[PDB]
RNA sequence: UCCCCCGUGCCCAUAGCGGCGUGGAACCACCCGUUCCCAUUCCGAACACGGAAGUGAAACGCGCCAGCGCCGAUGGUACUGGGCGGGCGACCGCCUGGGAGAGUAGGUCGGUGCGGGGG
RNA sequence: UCGAUCAACGGAUAAAAGUUACCCCGGGGAUAACAGGCUGAUCUCCCCCGAGCGUCCACAGCGGCGGGGAGGUUUGGCACC
RNA sequence: UCGCCUCCUAAAAGGUAACGGAGGCGCCCAAAGGUCCCCUCAGGCGGGACGGAAAUCCGCCGGAGAGCGCAAGGGUAGAAG
RNA sequence: GUGCGUAAUAGCUCACUGGUCGAGUGGCGCCGCGCCGAAAAUGAUCGGGGCUUAAGCCCAGCGCCGAAGCUGCGGGUCUGG
RNA sequence: GGUGGAGCCUGGGAGUGAGGGCGCGAGCGAUAACGUCCGCGUCCGAGCGCGGGAACAACCGAGACCGCCAGCUAAGGCCCC
């Protein structure tokens, strides 16, 4: 005997993002060379850095990548050039 | 019964238990207390039927200190039914119980009522009790 | 008060093999279920569904009732 | 009171826990040393004293200092100490948590009632030679319902204390009555 | 807190700092990412004429002539809480335009 | 400069690739087999990767 | 070098809250006015201009205090890469590396570049 | 640049529902119904605790709330020959 | 039930299944957009004709608990408001 | 007022003290190994026989046995030199 | 560091797209299933070749070119079979 039953309305959920720093301190970088996708402001732009619409963070120069926590005021993600 | 007016969900993930209490391991209230010496679920009708009992025995006398919660909720699924098709639908709930928790406590009662009555309430519980006394139990700082 | 608690304390379940139609499981499954109230004399049965733990409470939902009105 | 002390080198916590000689350090405003006090006395010792009266710690340099213990962390899974945290002495004001005795029979014992002594040990700041004992308080007149708290409590001249005064110390509560029941 | 900190608005370098005093009215072509002053002219603290806008003009070449002596030839303008109007160094020398 | 020696005594039939591989690394193939190597601290992580299954002799 | 004050930066609460004092010679503020530039969903409060009698009262600066806040060991535990054991299970133990979070002692009402004005 | 609930949303035709106990072929123990098997919630039996019933009097006969097991005859779960 | 978005499951990189747990989308805005310039909330407690227990005023206190068109999350007053 | 006992008393008795005896004692609490709890369906059994200061269990030690694993000797083939 | 049936690039030919047990981490389930879904790993699959485990794909030992009436070991064993 199969006794009958019901189901859920549950079920759902939205396609992984891959959100998260693309490039480590130390290592180098070509101008554009996306550095971080975040939602929110996770990650601060730094020295050659800029941060497109959806806040992605992007390499303006030619440099090696470097992280700089700044307490209070947030995390920075700077580029510097072989300067 | 014995359950949370409110929760933000209903049915929760069974989880796990390894052993140390973690938080509740000393007396710190009444005199004599009940401490769970195997880990395990104690449904509600359970941690009720225990302290009925103990009032029961030395009715009309101390107080008693519930010192566990059922705030887990119990699925089940319906008889006769396969597998699949969502979770259950809860039974009641809960309080996990590790080793060295102190499930109860007693005050305002002589040393004879309480021993008496902790073993009373153990023989409600699923699992193995020991009684005590108070000494080290002092946290205070 | 309005209370009639018949704890299952005095009823004998039974549970025949289905009878009428079925299949290659009529006669196998022991779906036809009948609960007996002693203290009364009255008698339940069910055959209505094709589980008898559907029709062990379903026959009780009538012992309920005809008891409710002796 | 007194008790043996021992210097730990720094070997093997877990064994020399398990050989019988209990762990801990010593500690103050100034130095801190590691040692290791068996349970023998310890045990026999810190119930009867407790974290209220001081200790001697004399070590093989004899040097026998006062402490009050500041921690003590047990074992959980059935009860036993791992190891005790010493605070050394002299003339230096610091505080501790004060016995409590309360000599007298709440109105709260006639027709149903038990006290509820909460804060049996109330901590105050304090040098040695200002260490009491037993500080009751009075209970004559803790009726069923209502009762006392607070520092409104008879401190000796030097009790300085550090609670609110409003920290609940004390209260009176009613029975378990057999009638109860219910449902809906 | 009158905060603002527009100033923060700095990519780029050398920033030409103003302060307006009830007084006086100082100025410095401050670097960052090195966090030192390169060149400063101050109004009545460097000696200066009794008027206020006057003054803040002659302050103004004052500071931009020692700068370019250094080959500080352009800038970008400052003074938080500024409110970009009277006791204005629309000086002359200075590549910082505005 | 100091070196090591180690063998292989307990087969690897059932342990992790990366155990499977710091023995490459160290190049023991057979059991039984001894090999005497540096001792940089490049051919020790890989000797204490794999304590469990080699003798190791300081020579 | 060393002091005091004014701008700025870095550290990003050991910088804070709240008490208690100090400072007007210079700086600074508040002040004096609203003709003028410029301003108010209404206000010269705020912005802005011209000033210069008075005050350091407000604000701000500098000191001292730990009540609140913040910081925070040393020990010992939890947990755990890897290796290995006991049970019939839920689970429990050892070895070897790593090692908190609470809590205790205790710490703190700041540190510091650069440029100006005053001894 | 416009016309898609081509929403079965990588979208078969521009265009499409049922029935078979009158049935048929190719396959499957990749998958149901019987029986077995693993499991033992359900089921049957027995035990721990001692509120309370038994005029008195916890077990002569009973046992509230709760706790631990056995068996593998029931109803199921699983889908292993 | 079928496509898309958010959280969890997910074992601290990314990813990760089940008729697992729980919600949303199939729009909207010529200002809700660009830029320049100003301004800073929610609450709590007092004081105020109509006046709730928040209408609008005033005053201390209030580092973000408000707000950000709509679900959730991340982010955010040194502004995205 | 401990238990028995009464319809409530009575009656027997004890915590308790004298007491000849003239010595080890009652307690509680951990630990190692056991006892009970323990009933299923064709003939039983730890694999069998058979084991008890063991042929069981815990802790030390040395020696042997034991694979197609590793050596020794011979041979083949494939790669690299 | 690392010369390994390692890697990287281009191209010819593929099979596979029913997996399974076990350990550890979760979900589902009843902290049921030789259950079911993922994750890390392993082994069987293709090592039903070999020794141990009474017998037994995946547990312990161990990767079988062939030959020997030679030797040392592994797990497991050393009262008799
Ligand atoms: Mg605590
Ligand atoms: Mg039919
Ligand atoms: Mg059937
Ligand atoms: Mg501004
Ligand atoms: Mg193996
Ligand atoms: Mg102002
Ligand atoms: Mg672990
Ligand atoms: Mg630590
Ligand atoms: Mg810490
Ligand atoms: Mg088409
Ligand atoms: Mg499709
Ligand atoms: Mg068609
Ligand atoms: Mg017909
Ligand atoms: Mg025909
Ligand atoms: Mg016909
Ligand atoms: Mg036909
Ligand atoms: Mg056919
Ligand atoms: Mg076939
Ligand atoms: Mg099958
Ligand atoms: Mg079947
Ligand atoms: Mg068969
Ligand atoms: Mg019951
Ligand atoms: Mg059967
Ligand atoms: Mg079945
Ligand atoms: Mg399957
Ligand atoms: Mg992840
Ligand atoms: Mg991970
Ligand atoms: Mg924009
Ligand atoms: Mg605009
Ligand atoms: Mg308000
Ligand atoms: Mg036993
Ligand atoms: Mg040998
Ligand atoms: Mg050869
Ligand atoms: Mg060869
Ligand atoms: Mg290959
Ligand atoms: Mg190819
Ligand atoms: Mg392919
Ligand atoms: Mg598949
Ligand atoms: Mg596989
Ligand atoms: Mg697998
Ligand atoms: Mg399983
Ligand atoms: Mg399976
Ligand atoms: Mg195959
Ligand atoms: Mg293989
Ligand atoms: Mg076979
Ligand atoms: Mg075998
Ligand atoms: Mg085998
Ligand atoms: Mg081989
Ligand atoms: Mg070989
Ligand atoms: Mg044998
Ligand atoms: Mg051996």
């Amino acid at each position: 005997h199969k006794k009958g039953l019901g189901s859920t309305r549950n079920g759902r959920d939205s396609q992984a993002k891959r959100l998260g720093v693309k490039r480590y301190e130390g290592q180098v970088v070509r101008a554009g060379n996306i550095l971080v996708r975040q939602r929110g402001t996770r990650f601060k732009p730094g020295k050659n850095v800029g941060m497109g619409r959806d806040f992605t963070l992007f390499a303006l120069v030619d440099g090696v990548v470097e992280f700089q926590d700044r307490g209070r005021l947030g995390r920075y993600v700077h580029v510097r050039p072989l300067a | 019964m014995l359950m949370p007016r409110r929760m933000k969900y209903r049915k929760q993930q069974r989880g796990r238990l390894k052993g140390a209490t973690k938080g509740g391991d000393y007396v710190a209230f009444g005199d004599y207390g009940l401490v769970a010496l195997e880990p395990a679920w104690i449904t509600a009708q359970q941690i009720e039927a225990a302290r009925v009992a103990m009032v029961r025995h030395f009715r009309r006398g101390g107080k008693i200190f519930i010192r566990i919660f059922p705030d887990k909720p119990y699925t089940k699924k319906p008889l006769e039914v396969r597998m699949g098709k969502g979770k259950g639908n809860v039974e009641g709930y809960v309080a996990v119980v590790k080793p060295g928790r102190v499930m109860f406590e007693v005050a305002g009662v002589t040393e004879e009522q309480a021993m008496e009555a902790l073993r009373i309430a153990g023989h409600k519980l699923p699992i193995k009790t020991k009684i005590v006394r108070r000494d080290a139990y002092d946290e205070a700082q | 008060e309005v209370e009639v608690v018949l704890k299952p304390e005095e009823l004998r379940i039974d549970v025949m093999r289905a009878s009428g139609p079925g299949g290659q499981g009529v006669n196998t499954t022991d779906s036809a279920v009948r609960v007996v109230h002693l203290p009364t004399g009255i008698t339940v049965t069910c055959q209505t569904t094709r589980s008898q733990i559907k029709n062990k409470e379903l026959a009780l939902k009538i012992l309920k009732a005809r008891l409710y009105e002796l | 009171y007194r008790l043996k002390a021992y210097y730990r080198e720094g070997e093997k916590p877990s064994a020399l826990r398990r050989a019988g000689k209990l762990p801990g350090v010593m500690y103050n405003r100034h130095l801190n040393r590691k040692v290791y006090v068996d349970l023998v006395e310890f045990d026999k010792v810190f119930r009867q004293a407790s974290i209220h009266h001081v200790i001697v710690l004399e070590l093989p340099d004899g040097q026998s200092l006062p402490t009050l213990v500041r921690q003590v962390n047990l074992d959980k899974r059935r009860r036993r100490p791992e190891h005790v945290d010493f605070f050394v002495l002299s003339d230096e004001p610091v505080e501790m948590y004060v016995p409590l005795r309360f000599v007298g029979t709440p109105a709260g014992v006639r027709a149903g009632g038990v006290l509820q002594e909460i804060h049996r040990d109330i901590l105050v700041k304090v040098s040695p030679r200002n260490i009491p004992e037993f500080i009751e308080v009075d209970v004559s007149g803790l009726e069923i319902g209502d009762s006392l708290h607070a520092s409104d409590l008879k401190l000796p001249p030097g009790v300085e204390l550090a609670v609110s005064p409003e920290e609940t110390i004390a209260a009176v509560v009613p029975p378990e009555d057999v009638e109860k029941l219910a449902e809906e | 807190k009158f905060r603002v900190r527009n100033r923060i608005k700095r990519t780029g370098r050398l920033r030409l700092s103003v302060f307006r005093s009830l007084k006086h009215i100082y100025a410095q072509i401050i670097d960052d990412e090195k966090g030192v002053t390169l060149v400063s002219a101050s109004s009545l603290a460097l000696k200066l004429k009794g008027n206020k806008t006057e003054v803040a003009r002659q302050v103004g070449r004052a500071l931009a002539e020692k700068a370019l002596a250094l080959g500080i030839k352009q800038v970008a303008f400052d003074r938080g809480p500024y409110k970009y109007h009277g006791r204005v160094k629309a000086l002359a020398e200075g590549a910082r335009e505005g | 400069m100091p070196r090591l020696k180690v063998k292989l005594v307990k087969s690897p039939i059932g342990y992790p690739k990366d155990q499977k591989a710091a023995l490459k690394a160290l190049g023991l193939r057979r059991l039984q087999q001894e090999r005497v190597l540096e001792d940089t601290p490049a051919i020790r992580g890989n000797v204490e990767k794999v304590a469990h299954l080699v003798r190791v002799e300081v020579v």
